[PDB]
RNA sequence: UAGCUAGUAGGUGGGGUAACGGCUCACCUAGGCGACGAUCCCUAGCUGGUCUGAGAGGAUGACCAGCCACACUGGAACUGA
RNA sequence: CCCGCAGAAGAAGCACCGGCUAACUCCGUGCCAGCAGCCGCGGUAAUACGGAGGGUGCAAGCGUUAAUCGGAAUUACUGGGCGUAAAGCGCACGCAGGCGGUUUGUUAAGUCAGAUGUGAAAUCCCCGGGCUCAACCUGGGAACUGCAUCUGAUACUGGCAA
């Protein structure tokens, strides 16, 4: 089962999630097929916090792919006007 | 004005019937700082007369060196008595990166950015003759276009 | 030379042999130090060099120089052994670390106190 | 036993400029004429001409600008025991660009400067300093 | 870290004045300058070719008050940065925050102006910065906080600082106690005395 | 289009099999000389249509035995 | 360390495997590998990389990440995608 | 993280100082005690041993040992040598191997150019961004000198034919 989930990179107390497309059996920072963006939760109110290549994400859900609760939340958070 | 620079002072012997009688040899290089350089050997019984005899020999043995903006024209080699000396133009190499007795001859010629390396024997007398054989064999683009191509825009490109 | 010869037999890298064969990739070695004694140096030098035989914990039995002035090594002194030859005694390639296990530091040192294992003169 | 005719041609130029000879002679070939045409067009030699029909012989009149010669140094790079082929971004420059390197490329025999501008490389034949 | 010692013995070992003191007078002539850096001070040495490269690097390192691990990282970032690495090493040393506040006149010495910027007193671009080695970019404005403004020391260094050559790569108002770093100082503006190529030659040894 | 290689027959006496050596012209990694190397393969033929010492063109197929993964394509420059 | 190999090398046929195949079995052919280093012995997880060096190289494979192998020692299958 | 209180208050060592190698004098000891990475110091006026004062180096570290590379062009592809320093087989013949005069045609293997797929991410490098800066984290690019296929180029090398 291919999953689109967050691989936690970055330093201690400064997380940086890479929105990545990996098999469910692999580890969190382990193997993947593709990375399709990133997510910076500590990027507070400055210029840029998150970026997801939604065309490649919509390509993988067409092949059949579950998405995590955060990845489903960031896809919602890039709104119709925002 | 002429940048006198002593490289090394040695102590040589002669071995007479009484004992060994010593004398001193110097090695000084002079040069204005815009492409003229000369070395003189000199030897005498005491130290300051051996250095002063080197200064008079070095002034009457200067040569002409062509340099582009305080650096060399091309990578050039120099060989004298088991001393193989390599030198690069080092386009803003920012410093005379050269060894003992190869750095001193390059300071008084006026050249400032060289990557130089001495192979073989690094005897201080022979490496000064190796660099000077390397510098006067080096030719400028004006001298090469004077004998080949007949245009400095066509020789370089 | 003659590059077709180097294809049939490449240039063999010369192997560098270690000078402290008793402590392999080991910075220090610990021994049991049987027979502390003294010897005389080689020619142009003359002293009574304080040295010790020592059987290390890997099984090697080597001879080690006791640096500094005065020691307390008595035949079953478990000591620490570091590298460094003497250039004056035939066969000694090692130094005893003073102030490590049993070989205590040198009395009345004021200069180079980290060597020879001497603490700070507080009071 | 005469396995590099190209290095023998450069050796005659090297020994001819050392002996201060007016001209040098060698048995001609198609590659010897073409690289001597490169040597004439750059300015290292002048007025080469072949003489012969069944046993052709090539003449090279050597140049002397001052009492010193013009060909300061000449090496043979791609030996028969070791052939050297260079790419477009890998063509060398002799004496920081004020020498030439004769390259045999797929569009003919040219210099290192004329082959970099053509955008293609090949067997570097010699370094004429 | 820092020196925390007699800051005229360092100037006597180099010979020249390093501006390590405030200088209400001139040469203090209370220190025996150009005569003796120690007990064997009249005994001047041969000062070999490695030693002349060491003295020039230790001269520049004693002006700004940096240490060797911090100085070697300045050379290492100057060598990879594009351009002349001789003046790139001096553009980074003059880009320090404790040096810029000295050249704006708010500190009488380098060590005094370091103690202002270390004691949470001096802000850059409206934000409080605490360290000495902060690399200031061009067109950055450095201000003085109002809790340590009106400090019986900062304006006292300002009427001393009209004789400090007016460094014309940064404009200082000194009435409101603000100033901007206009551009990086070129090699033609730094004291005409230091031989930076001896420092580049010493680290290539 | 099929990837295929040339090569000469070394031996044939093995009952519907032949062995084929392929000479590739590789450059040395260190010394830069060009060295002839050899790629002796066990290739498959049907009815023994190949003697000793002739060029045989081969292409890769499914494994047919232990070290037999190549079949014949054609024969050019037949041995005399 | 100069020869090594009889299921060994190949064919045919039956059987097995999720699948090709001496994978296995029977019968025929007498081959197969090897001085471009087989065989045997010593050592060793491999790589992306790391360290060094002007580079070419040399040394190395801790951390992080990819692959492999192992799970008291040795052997075995079951269940199950 | 910010703010407030108090008080220079709680906070500097370690190696070295004969040449290499930056930094020197005095006293003790007298081939002794000892030092030493290499040259080597010590035989009564030791800048080399031990102590003192001074100085130099680096700094919350500093030295020592261990290991690797560099210096070492001292295994040399880049980039070495063989008359006498180490080094031409005693001298031939000859198989595999390596290399090969000259002209033309052909082939496109070597070679070269272009394109495509791939060469995981991190790392390295470049320009930026975020941590008070920095280390650290991170966006994008470059790089991954490769291999494979396809399409051309035909000078040189190779094959083939004369």
């Amino acid at each position: 089962m291919v999953t689109i989930r967050l691989a936690r990179h970055g330093a201690k107390k400064r997380p940086f999630y890479q929105v990545v497309v990996a098999d469910s059996r692999n580890a969190r920072n382990g193997r993947f097929i593709e990375r399709v963006g990133f997510f910076n939760p500590i990027a507070s109110e400055k210029e840029e916090g998150t970026r997801l290549d939604l065309d490649r994400i919509a390509h993988w859900v067409g092949q059949g792919a579950t998405i995590s609760d955060r990845v489903a939340a960031l896809i919602k958070e890039v709104n119709k006007a925002a | 004005e002429l940048q006198e620079k002593l490289i090394a002072v040695n102590r040589v012997s002669k071995t007479v019937k009484g004992g060994r009688i010593f004398s001193f040899t110097a090695l000084t290089v002079v040069g204005d700082g815009n492409g003229r350089v000369g070395f003189g050997y000199g030897k005498a019984r005491e130290v300051p007369a051996a250095i002063q005899k080197a200064m008079e020999k070095a002034r009457r043995n200067m040569i002409n060196v062509a340099l582009n903006n305080g650096t060399l024209q091309h990578p050039v080699k120099g060989v004298h008595t088991g001393s193989r000396v390599f030198m690069q133009p080092a386009s803003e190499g920012t410093g005379i990166i050269a060894g003992g007795a190869m750095r001193a001859v390059l300071e008084v010629a006026g050249v400032h950015n060289v990557l130089a390396k001495a192979y073989g024997s690094t005897n201080p007398i022979n490496v000064v003759r190796a660099t000077i054989d390397g510098l006067e064999n080096m030719n400028s683009p004006e001298m090469v276009a004077a004998k080949r191509g007949k245009s400095v825009e066509e020789i370089l490109g | 030379a003659t590059v077709n010869q180097l294809v049939r037999k490449p240039r063999a890298r010369k192997v560098a042999k270690s000078n402290v064969p008793a402590l392999e990739a080991c910075p220090q070695k610990r021994g049991v130090c049987t027979r502390v004694y003294t010897t005389t140096p080689k020619k142009p030098n003359s002293a009574l060099r304080k040295v010790c035989r020592v059987r290390l914990t890997n099984g090697f039995e080597v001879t080690s120089y006791i640096g500094g002035e005065g020691h307390n090594l008595q035949e079953h002194s478990v000591i620490l052994i570091r590298g460094g030859r003497v250039k004056d005694l035939p066969g000694v390639r090692y130094h005893t670390v003073r102030g490590a296990l049993d070989c205590s530091g040198v009395k009345d040192r004021k200069q180079a106190r980290s060597k020879y294992g001497v603490k700070r003169p507080k009071a | 036993s005469m396995q590099d005719p190209i290095a023998d041609m450069l050796t005659r130029i090297r020994n001819g400029q050392a002996a201060n000879k007016a001209a040098v002679t060698m048995p001609s070939s198609k590659l010897k004429v073409a690289i001597a045409n490169v040597l004439k067009e750059e300015g290292f030699i002048e007025d080469f001409k072949v003489e012969g029909d069944t046993k052709p012989e090539l003449e090279l009149t050597l140049k002397y600008f001052q009492g010193k010669a013009v060909v300061e140094s000449i090496q043979r790079v791609s030996r028969p025991g070791l052939r050297i082929y260079k790419r477009k971004d890998e063509l060398p420059k002799v004496m920081a660009g004020l020498g030439i390197a004769v390259v045999s490329t797929s569009k003919g025999v040219m210099t290192d400067r004329a082959a970099r501008q053509a955008g293609l490389g090949g067997e570097i034949i010699c370094y004429v300093a | 870290a820092r020196y925390l010692g007699p800051k005229l013995k360092l100037s006597r070992r180099e010979g020249t004045d390093l501006f390590l003191k405030s200088g209400v007078r001139a040469i203090d002539t209370k220190c025996k300058i150009e005569q003796a850096p120690g007990q064997h001070g009249a005994r001047k040495p041969r000062l070999s070719d490695y030693g002349v490269q060491l003295r020039e690097k230790q001269k520049v390192r004693r002006i700004y008050g940096v240490l060797e691990r911090q100085f070697r990282n300045y050379y290492k970032e100057a060598a990879r940065l594009k351009g002349n690495t001789g003046e790139n090493l001096l553009a980074l040393l003059e880009g320090r925050l404790d040096n810029v506040v000295y050249r704006m006149g708010f500190g009488a010495t380098r060590a005094e102006a370091r103690q202002l910027v270390s004691h949470k007193a001096i802000m850059v671009n409206g934000r409080v910065v605490n360290i000495a080695s902060y690399q200031v970019s061009p067109n950055d404005v450095v201000s003085i906080r109002e809790k340590a403004k009106k400090q019986s020391r900062v304006k006292a260094a300002l009427e001393l600082a009209e004789q400090r050559e007016k460094p014309t790569w940064l404009e200082v108002d000194a009435g409101k106690m603000e100033g901007t770093f206009k551009r990086k100082p070129e090699r033609s503006d730094l004291s005409a005395d230091i031989n930076e190529h001896l420092i580049v030659e010493l680290y290539s040894k | 289009k099929i990837r295929t290689l040339q090569g000469r027959v070394v031996s044939d006496k093995m009952e519907k099999s032949i062995v084929v050596a392929i000479e590739r012209f590789v450059k040395h990694p260190i010394y830069g000389k060009f060295i002839k190397r050899t790629t002796k393969l066990h290739v498959h033929d049907e009815n023994n249509e190949c003697g000793i010492g002739d060029v045989v063109e081969i292409r890769e197929c499914r494994p047919l035995s232990k070290t037999k993964s190549w079949t014949l394509v054609r024969v050019v420059e037949k041995a005399v």
